[PDB]
This record gives C-alpha cells, sequence and structure tokens, in this order.
RNA sequence: AGGACCGAACCGACUAAUGUUGAAAAAUUAGCGGAUGACUUGUGGCUGGGGGUGAAAGGCCAAUCAAACCGGGAGAUAGCU
RNA sequence: CACAGGUGGUCAGGUAGAGAAUACCAAGGCGCUUGAGAGAACUCGGGUGAAGGAACUAGGCAAAAUGGUGCCGUAACUUC
RNA sequence: AAUUCCUUGUCGGGUAAGUUCCGACCUGCACGAAUGGCGUAAUGAUGGCCAGGCUGUCUCCACCCGAGACUCAGUGAAAUU
RNA sequence: GAUGUCGGCUCAUCACAUCCUGGGGCUGAAGUAGGUCCCAAGGGUAUGGCUGUUCGCCAUUUAAAGUGGUACGCGAGCUGGGUUUAGAACGUCGUGAGACAGUUCGGUCCCUAUCUGCCGUGGGCGCUGGAGAACUGAGGGGGGCUGCUCCUAGUACGAGAGGACCGGAGUGGACGCAUCACUGGUGUUCGGGUUGUCAUGCCAAUGGCACUGCCCGGUAGCUAAAUGCGGAAGAGAUAAGUGCUGAAAGCAUCUAAGCACGAAACUUGCCCCGAGAUGAGUUCUCCCUGACCCUUUAAGGGUCCUGAAGGAACGUUGAAGACGACGACGUUGAUAGGCCGGGUGUGUAAGCGCAGCGAUGCGUUGAGCUAACCGGUACUAAUGAACCGUGAGGCUUAACCUU
C-alpha cells in the first residue's frame, strides 16, 4: 500500500 | 632450443659500475641429467626427459628406480621433458649444466604461481568496489549483475581458486651465468615461491 | 530573575548502519533534542462508540479506528469468483 | 520464550574529577545454559594508511576532524 | 517568488565550466495587503547555496584485530512444494 | 488469486548501418589535412561543472570518447534522487469537500538458493591383470589497443607558406600476468614512551584494565603507489581492391581454362586447461609364475595357503588449503616445535655506583628485549605393526615362433 513492497 | 630445470632460491640485487641496480631471481640449476630419449619410432615425437637435484633411496618406489636404472643415473626430485629443435641430439645418463644458457642472452621462465585460495572479483578479476557508504547495503563487495533479464554465460568472471597454477613469464634478461655455482640470473620476478621448481628455457618470440 | 545557557539522571526520537522466518509483531549500536518547566512521574478517579478525547495528525480510545470490541438480528445480500 | 525490551521508591564507598558524567577499584555479585578447531570468499562491528583531498554522491550520507581551564581578544547587524 | 507555463527568462557575481544558489530587470501564464502585505535582531535535530579545516566519500583499494560463514560433536527449524 | 519502475552503481554480452586503429576506389586528391564509398567487429572507445535525470549545454582531454539489441540488459545484486500513498503550504479551478503529467519540504526497497545455469573444488566407477610416473593434443579458453619524439627528411611535393608515403629506432598512456630485491603501506603475536587507576606487602621494578588505553617506530607475511615481462614478428588461405596471360566476341576484356599479389577479420604462430578425446590413446618402469574341491561346466562358485608392486589410513606439517584435495616428512629421520648462533627491529634494560636538596643525569652499556626470517641442532613428537590391494591376467581372427 504504501509504495513500494511494503513501505 | 631445450630448456632446464632449477630451484627458486630467492631475488637479490646487482650493482653496475654506472649506478644502476638490478632485480635479479637468483635460480640453482644443477646438473640435469637425461633418463629416457623419445624419437618418432617409439615415442612419435622427439624429445628427452631429464632428472635434477636428489631423493631418499627409502622414499623412491621401485618403478622409479627402474626407470633410473635403465639410465645408469640417480634418482632425482622430479621429471620433465622438453622438445628437440630438429637438429640437436641427446644420450641417456648426460648431465646438463647451466652452460646452456651462456649465449641465450634471454629466457622464458615458468613455475607454478603462489597460491591465494579462494579469492574475490575484486582481486582475481579486479572488479571495481561499489559504495562503501551512500546507502550500500551488504553490497560493497559483491560482483553484482550476473547477466539479464536466462543462463550465466560460460567464462563469466566470478570468484574462486586464485593462484597456485602452471605461469610462464617470457622475454626475461640474462644477466649472469656462474657454473661453478651453478647459479642463473635472470632480470625480473618469477613465478612461485622460494624452494619451487622453475622450468627455464631461451626465449621463444626472439 | 529566566517557558535562560552547557550538561547526567529522567523524558523524548533528528540521522546512519544492523536486524527484517529479527534478541525484539518498531528494537539494538554510534551520535542527536529538551533537561525549573506549556516539565516529568507514581497511585487512584472521570469522560463510552456516530460518542469520547484531541497544541488537530483523521490522530488515540487494551498490538485493531474515515466510526472500538463481544454477542445477537444472521445461513444479511452477493446479477460476482 | 529461562525473550539484548519495558517496570515506581530507598541506600549511594575509594583515587582522579566541576559532578549521581567518565576510567580503574572496595563491600558484594557475576562471566550472560552449546562447545572444539580452522583462520577462504563474502557480511557485520572496528583499527591504520603512501600521494591527492569531496574529484564521491540526489546531497560531504557516513566517517574523519573540533573538543578542557585560565588570560588576551572578538565583526556585520541588533528589539541594546 | 514555497507562487513564472513559456524558461536552464535576461544581466551581473561566484566556478576552468553553476538547469541550483545570491543580487538586480519586470515581460506578475496565475503576488498582494489580518483565509493578512513588506521587513525583522534572536531562535531552529528546518530547506537551499558557497568557503576554511577534515578525512578511504572517491581516484583505488591494501593490511590487521575480532563476531559469523567453513570443518567436527550435540540439539534441531522455516517459508515453499 | 501481482511479470516492481526512470536514472545512477556494479557486472556485462551480442549485432554492424565502423567513432578510432587496419586494408582500398574515386576525388573539383599537388603535399599536409580532408570529402565520399567499399572491405573489415581483432582490440580499444574520457574525466568533470549544472541538473533526479537519460538527453543536453559548458570546461578540459583523447588515436577515438561509435550507433543499437539484450523486459527502453541488470532492484531474490546495490541505490531510491525521480516516479508512485497517507502530512503540510503556494499558485490555479471549485460555494465546498477536494483537485492539478503545476510547483514546494518531508516520507520502512523483505526473502537462509531446491532445480537450471555459472565460477571453483572433490568423491565414486569406468577405460578389461594391477600399480607408479612422464607424455601425445582431439578439442576448448586467454591474449590481439595505441599515442608522442627522433632518424629517413626539412628530402619527395610545392611559386611560396608549409610539409610526407614506405621503412627503422626509442620512449609512454590504458589494460593484463607474476613478483616483494628496491621504494612504501599494513603489521591488536616485537621494542619503547606516556596519562588515570587497581594490584603484586612496601621502595624500586612489573602486570591487568581503560578502542591495541592514547601514541612514536617496526620483522616476517600479505600488498601497490613499488619493478620486471607481455600484445608481436612470421606463416597459410582470403575480403574489398589491384593484376598477368587469355578466348568466347579475329579487337577489347583480371576469368570463363590457367597464374600471381592483397587487411588489426579467418586458420596457425604465444600463453593455460586438457585421453570421461566412453573414439577413454602412447611411452618407460615395477609386482604376483600356489593346493584342492563342488557343480544345471561357465569370462562359474567356494575352501586352505598366500597378501606382492603399491595405495590408504595415522602422525609431524607446508610460502597448499573453506572441507576434501595437492606437496614435504615420519628414528636408515631436520617435518614441526624447542634449543644454540646470527640477523632484524626497538634504542643505552634491571641492579649497583656516581653527581644532584630533588625531579633527573652520567657510567657499567648500542645495553636489554627480540614474533612469523637465515644457518644449524634429534631435546620433544613424528612407534614396531595392522588394513586395503593378490596369486600371471577373456574369446575370435591374422601375422610371426615354425620369414
Ligand atoms: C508490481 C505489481 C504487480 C505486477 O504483478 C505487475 C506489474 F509489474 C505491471 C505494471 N505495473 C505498473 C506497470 O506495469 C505500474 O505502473 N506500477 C507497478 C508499481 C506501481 C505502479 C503503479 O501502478 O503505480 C500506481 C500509480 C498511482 C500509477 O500512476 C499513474 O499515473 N498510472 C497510470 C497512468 C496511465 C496513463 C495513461 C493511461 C492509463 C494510465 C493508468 N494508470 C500506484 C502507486 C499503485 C501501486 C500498486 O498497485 N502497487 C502494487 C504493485 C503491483
Amino acid at each position: 500500500x504504501t509504495x513500494p513492497f511494503x513501505x | 632450443m631445450i630448456g632446464l630445470v632449477g630451484k627458486k632460491v630467492g631475488m637479490t640485487r646487482i650493482f653496475t659500475e654506472d649506478g644502476v641496480s638490478i632485480p635479479v631471481t637468483v635460480i640453482e640449476v644443477e646438473a640435469n641429467r637425461v633418463t629416457q630419449v623419445k624419437d618418432l619410432a617409439n615415442d612419435g615425437y622427439r624429445a628427452i626427459q631429464v632428472t635434477t637435484g636428489a631423493k631418499k633411496a627409502n622414499r623412491v618406489t621401485k618403478p622409479e628406480a627402474g626407470h633410473f636404472a635403465k639410465a645408469g643415473v640417480e634418482a632425482g626430485r622430479g621429471l620433465w621433458e622438453f622438445r628437440l629443435a630438429e637438429g640437436e641430439e641427446f644420450t641417456v645418463g648426460q648431465s646438463i649444466s647451466v652452460e646452456l644458457f651462456a649465449d641465450v642472452k634471454k629466457v622464458d621462465v615458468t613455475g607454478t604461481s603462489k597460491g591465494k585460495g579462494f579469492a574475490g572479483t575484486v582481486k582475481r578479476w579486479n572488479f571495481r568496489t561499489q559504495d562503501a557508504t551512500h546507502g550500500n547495503s551488504l553490497s560493497h563487495r559483491v560482483p553484482g549483475s550476473i547477466g539479464q533479464n536466462g543462463k550465466v554465460f560460460k567464462g563469466k568472471k566470478m570468484a574462486g581458486q586464485m593462484g597456485n597454477e602452471r605461469v610462464t613469464v617470457q622475454s626475461l634478461d640474462v644477466v649472469r651465468v656462474d657454473a661453478e655455482r651453478n647459479l642463473l640470473l635472470v632480470k625480473g620476478a618469477v613465478p612461485g615461491a622460494t624452494g619451487s621448481d622453475l622450468i627455464v628455457k631461451p626465449a621463444v618470440k626472439a
């Protein structure tokens, strides 16, 4: 959700 | 022409009158004795098998003894071969001295390189180390990419054994020949460590 | 004198690295900030879910929050897999 | 979890020190419930470095450096 | 311009070279006066830029001390399929 | 019911529509230097400023700073500036919530590699009696870059200015291999200085701890910045291209017959691996020359005797090494350690004495200590044995013995 997995 | 087998004693410096220092590698080329002469009728090629040094009688096996007894020569620490230049002729038991290199003026030395063991890509292939900072995570001295988006080609420069292999350095200058001491001084560094065996042959490049 | 200064305890959490089936379901190490105050902390008490509280971020309300959890309506409905 | 975490209060030695910092010690209590050996790549945590010295890089990230007491001395600007 | 699309605007300064930065010009695509305008000493783990010093950040890595990796004995997982 | 992304870093690989180097044709090619086209992919092919950038501009170099493909190569390899969440403002649109390929500050990149593949390294069996060594080289990799200066020659050329091909020599850059004699780095296993503190009863002398406590030096080893070598010449067959002779076509014509030149490409030449080259090779040497039995009688089975050459294991070990492996040695012995001597490094120990109120200084003294180095030395450990491995090595055919 946060951009790249899992930022 | 044919060469000779010797031992690496070490390196030193030779001083000239004009004020020059020559890095030399001392090589002890003792009397090399022939143990077998090969021809085209029985072997298919012309060559000689020589030995040098000495060995323990209590440690030399009977198969090797019979090979030395047939030539009427004492056992040595090994056996090497050299090809003949279509005009050379030798005989079993003939002892060759370092005087053979009295007028060659250049030789190509061959030896077993020192052993580095398991080496990396920076040491073995001079790869460029990545950034030690700026975010690098466990990838400081790693190779990086090894292919594309599906196999690693053969001969890929990777880590592995480095050294302990046959290496030959070419076009070395002969600085001095002392048959009274069974020595040979060649300008420059040769492969291998002190106490290793060296194969010395005239320079083939010429 | 001081929401004053440097700086331990104490309270915080700016950077980096490590760790990321971790020692740890948010920490460790090296530094960093405040450190008589709008400070911090112990014990107990009050505010209850379209409500509370909020120096406000849609933040917190028992590792869960653009409407907590438990049970029930309930085998909700699902023209979709 | 026999978990590098968290948990309020009281007692507060010696040398150096401004100090409950820090270092080494006392009383006292521990060596952290797998070890032995070898001494490769690579990783982690550190030490040093020829000449050059930010050319690195998104960016001086990180690291290095500065670091105390006393005397002298101290600019622009200023709400003095 | 924390606001400028055109645009790295133009001039100057700084650099051997500066799409950033500083100072002027206004041609303000699309500033503007308490959803405040222009300045402002001081403060800031704030944002951008230039210097001195400093350094393995880099040119280009080299060696060393330790914890793992490696071997032996004991105990003995995991995602996945 | 998931194929993660611009650029950068690292690592690359292929193509040729070739940037440089090489070989040629035409030229409005005098020469120098260029223009265009053909052959050619062997090798080589910038650092920096600004910007997240690729790109681009600029500065300064270079023989040249090539064009493209490889998921606009490469995030189970790194990065996260950009893109691409939640926070917060400016401008702008909207009554507003909020929004904008507009801007601005800030903002978690996980995975212990099963298979394939690749880099390295071993075990097993096989190669037809077994074993110990040296080789042949089928084949496969590595390497293949280039500038400047001088001579040739200020000659050829050219009105001058200016300025060569061919050929030769020397010296460099980049890359690569090896090496540690030199110059140096490292040297927490050497020596010394020194701060605080504790202890060894105390003085003196030492030691522990404080990043090796902080520092100055420094052996061996490793090592580069250090110093030696290397790219080739040559050969064969060729590309574009140039040709000789020569007909079809009475001439002409490089070609159809025939013949000769021709490049960093190609095949060799140099370096390395290499007979698992199951097509398993060659050569030299060494070892074993028993007695029986059973039997669906054969490349048969079993027993007693025998145990070779040689190997393995064990042990001391290595400038060999992750483990295996490889190398050396094992009392008929210098393999390791220790010991002796030397060297090296540190820099004049301790104790005593002397001068000084003392801190200190001087003499004994270039003393003492001294790791991995050098040359020696059986003091210690490397034990005698045992184990594995056998007992003459198939059938057919041919030629020889008995050409
Ligand atoms: C990796 C993956 C699945 C793989 O199996 C398969 C993938 F690899 C395939 C693929 N993906 C992409 C391209 O191809 C891709 O764009 N993304 C993968 C990483 C995140 C990013 C993404 O989606 O980011 C958007 C972001 C707003 C997109 O912004 C746009 O403006 N998108 C856009 C532009 C258009 C333009 C024209 C017409 C239509 C358009 C539609 N959309 C946000 C952050 C979403 C993130 C998310 O869901 N992450 C999960 C990851 C999934």
